[PDB]
RNA sequence: GGAGGGGAGUGAAAGAGUACCUGAAACCGUGCGCUUACAAUCCGUCAGAGCCCUCGACGUGUCGUGGGGUGAUGGCGUGCCU
RNA sequence: GGGGAUAAGCUCCGUGCGUCGAGAGGGAAACAGCCCAGAUCGCCGGCUAAGGCCCCUAAGCGUGUGCUAAGUGGAAAAGGAU
RNA sequence: UGCAUCCGGUGAAGCCGCCGAGUGAUCGAGUGGUGGAGGGUGUGGGAGUGAGAAUGCAGGCAUGAGUAGCGAUUAGGCAAGU
């Protein structure tokens, strides 16, 4: 039992009870969220057509909000005296899928 | 008020050295030449932070082509049929499935083939 | 963990690499073989190293009171010390500066039961 | 996190391919594809996923056109004027296996992982091989019609 | 000529890596009631009892 | 033989012993974990197995929004200032 | 366009020319100046331009209709040839 | 430098690590080990105020390397002694 959740312009294969790292989305930690679907699998049978994809539902609850790890940026052009630096830290949300 | 230039310089010396930690030979020892490769290695970081997406998409496409051929169809046809059926799954999930559930991959390829029109050479 | 006694000779008048050459022959051997190899190794660096090992064995026997026959060199190494510095004339009047090296000798001998 | 193949988890298999009346280029291309493992859906460049492929009766390989007397395999020993000149006819007459071996070494990734993959290929001249204890599976190259 | 650069630490030590001393096996001789240590270079003289060993 | 050194004592401290507060970096070692003897090169970055150790749910090792060290192998890769 | 010999990666002009200079990305192997196209940052998402789709290397060893035997393709003329 | 005045032998500055945080130069009434006597929140004020380059200056240490050389054309061996 694994499904594909289309969120943050991405899709992920996730199984019930799993936890995933998805982009930040406005929701208080500990609440619940529902999402359209792109594919659901249960043993043999497979549901793929976009109609069933949009007709089934995936329910999960947001665990916490995470700022990722520091990632440095260093632009530079040799011999031309251009020296540019900047840090960045993206914010992420973690989901623990509940049921399908 | 003359200011003696000790602590400030040592701070950045150490910061650059630490950031360079783990490089080859004297290149993790000499600040005057660690800077060279701190700056380089981070330039490579900048460039490949996008090169990686291209490379990974390449790998996914290759895996998908392999799976389609093992299922008796060419990757381009798989994509065409999938689109014509109007599926919204992308090649990352395609590849992960193809290596995880061959049965689901088979079902998906049947869907694509069925959605594939009768004649492929039709000018329309 | 075994009782370790240490004994070193500092500012001793020889090059670090030339002491290390001799020292590499003895690392990890028992004191008997250490003494034998040192005495029958014709290297001027040997004499200082043999002196130091004899001193270390005496130190262990006296201060700690351990049987010499049970002793094996735990660790041994030579570190460059302060260097006397001299000037030595050379042709065409230009003067070149001599670096009279000097290295320390450290030898710590431990006990390893048979 | 996508999938990458483990060290020993990767699986091999053995195939035997006769070369009688086969086009050299097409045979080489198919052999290289199978060798690298692109057919498998476990392909990952850092670690080979190929299969030991054994080629039999390599002396009957055929080439198109008048190449049989106008193909020019080259090499240089290493000293000035040490250039060595040979043709397909001479190569087949004196050492046949080298033809296919060179053809596929050209195709394989010229890095050292490719130099390694090169190992798992073996080519013989006659229709027999001492590798009968590995139950190779006959593998006739075919195309997906389209 | 001269060098073009510094040879790496590793390169120098590698070149050094085969220049070292060696230890032989000693020999004892039972003469005059005592056993002393002499390389077999000396064994016969050791037995006879004239070799100047302290 | 002395130099030198190890104990004992002084002292709050002798990793304050007169070469004496603090003792850094180049530099040279010992030991430990890992890598390396089919490998062509601004020496890294992106992937990345394995091994080592670390931590929590869970038994003898498997999972887990795992870490640090190493990095087998492959994609890209022509230092810096003038 | 002038000069040079319609030679130079030549020189001298005009371009409400373009680009580099002062521009990263992809393509032409490599290559600022040629082709496509403007890098606020991140994403292990999708669609495309130039150029490509047998393998190295991602993509049709595709569809149908013809030409070529020269490895022409993958350096060149006056002329010559059932 | 000015300040409400505080921080500290229950460990300041300095040194070496670790953690977390800011887009940056950084920061942490944030700490682990050495050190054993001074620092200083905030808001202003003034600057000998920020180093990789200048064949820079002074000091220390590198490598060529345990390599070249050990400074003549007269030259030693041995006994015994210290
Ligand atoms: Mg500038
Ligand atoms: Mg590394
Ligand atoms: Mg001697
Ligand atoms: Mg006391
Ligand atoms: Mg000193
Ligand atoms: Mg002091
Ligand atoms: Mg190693
Ligand atoms: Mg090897
Ligand atoms: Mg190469
Ligand atoms: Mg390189
Ligand atoms: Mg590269
Ligand atoms: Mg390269
Ligand atoms: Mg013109
Ligand atoms: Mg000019
Ligand atoms: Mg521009
Ligand atoms: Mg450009
Ligand atoms: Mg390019
Ligand atoms: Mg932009
Ligand atoms: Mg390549
Ligand atoms: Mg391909
Ligand atoms: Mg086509
Ligand atoms: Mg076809
Ligand atoms: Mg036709
Ligand atoms: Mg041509
Ligand atoms: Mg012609
Ligand atoms: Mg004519
Ligand atoms: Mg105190
Ligand atoms: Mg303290
Ligand atoms: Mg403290
Ligand atoms: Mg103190
Ligand atoms: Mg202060
Ligand atoms: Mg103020
Ligand atoms: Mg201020
Ligand atoms: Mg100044
Ligand atoms: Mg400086
Ligand atoms: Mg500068
Ligand atoms: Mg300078
Ligand atoms: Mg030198
Ligand atoms: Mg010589
Ligand atoms: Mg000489
Ligand atoms: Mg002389």
């Amino acid at each position: 039992t694994y499904a594909i959740v289309k969120t943050g312009g991405k899709q992920y294969k996730v199984a019930a009870g799993d936890v995933v790292k998805v982009e930040k989305l406005d929701s208080e930690p500990g609440a619940s969220v529902s999402l359209p679907v792109a594919l659901v699998v249960d043993g043999a049978n497979v549901t793929s057509k976009a109609d069933d994809l949009a007709k089934v539902a995936v329910t999960a609850e947001v665990l916490e909000h995470t700022k990722g790890p520091k990632i440095r940026i260093h632009k530079f052009k040799n011999k031309t005296g251009y020296h540019k630096r900047q840090g960045h830290r993206q914010q992420l949300t973690v989901l623990k899928v509940t049921g399908i | 008020a003359r200011v003696k230039r000790a602590l400030n310089a040592q701070k950045k010396r150490r910061t650059v050295l630490k950031a360079s930690k783990g490089y080859r030979g004297q290149r993790s020892r000499l600040y005057r030449k660690a800077k060279e490769q701190q700056l380089h290695s981070l330039t490579y970081a900048y460039r490949d932070r996008r090169a990686r997406k291209g490379e990974f998409r390449k790998l996914w496409i290759s895996r998908i082509n392999a799976a389609a051929r093992a299922n008796d169809i060419t990757y381009n046809r798989l994509i065409q049929g999938l689109k014509a059926a109007g599926v919204e799954v992308d090649r990352k999930n395609l590849a992960e499935l193809a290596v995880s559930d061959p049965a689901a991959f088979t079902a998906l390829v049947d869907v694509a083939r069925a959605a594939l029109p009768e004649d492929v050479n039709a000018p329309s | 963990e075994f009782p370790s006694a240490t004994a070193k000779a500092r500012y001793v008048r020889v090059s670090a690499t030339k002491a290390r050459r001799v020292i590499d022959l003895v690392r990890g051997k028992s004191v008997e073989e250490a003494l034998d190899i040192l005495r029958w190794a014709p290297q001027a660096a040997s004499e200082p190293v043999a002196k130091v090992i004899a001193s270390a064995a005496a130190n262990a026997q006296n201060n700690e009171g351990l049987d010499p026959s049970t002793l094996v060199v735990a660790t041994v190494y030579a570190d460059e010390g302060p260097t006397a510095k001299r000037i030595r004339p050379r042709a065409q009047g230009r003067a070149f500066r001599i670096r009279k090296r000097t290295s320390h000798i450290t030898v710590i001998v431990e006990s390893r039961p048979p | 996190p996508t999938y990458t193949p483990k060290a020993g988890d990767t699986t091999r298999s053995w195939y035997v391919i006769d070369a009688s009346d086969v086009v050299l280029g097409r045979l080489a291309s198919a052999a290289a594809t199978l060798l690298r493992g692109k057919h498998k859906p476990t392909f990952t460049p850092n670690v080979d996923g190929g299969d030991f492929v054994i080629v039999i009766n390599a002396d009957k390989i055929a080439v198109s056109g008048d190449k049989l007397t106008k193909k020019f395999a080259y090499r240089h020993s290493g000293y000035p004027g040490g250039l060595r000149k040979r043709t397909i006819g001479e190569l087949l007459e004196k050492h046949p296996t080298r033809v296919v071996e060179n053809a596929i070494i050209g195709m394989l990734p010229h890095n050292k992982l490719g130099r390694q993959i090169q190992k798992k290929l073996k080519v013989y001249a006659g229709p027999d091989h001492p590798h009968a204890a590995q139950q190779p599976i006959p593998f006739e190259i075919k195309q997906v019609a389209q | 000529a001269v060098p073009k650069r510094r040879m790496s630490r590793a390169n120098t030590r590698s070149r050094r890596a085969q220049w070292k001393a060696e230890a032989p096996g000693l020999v004892t001789v039972s003469v005059a009631g005592q056993q002393r240590k002499v390389p077999r270079r000396l064994l016969k003289a050791a037995r006879l009892g004239l070799v100047d060993l302290d």
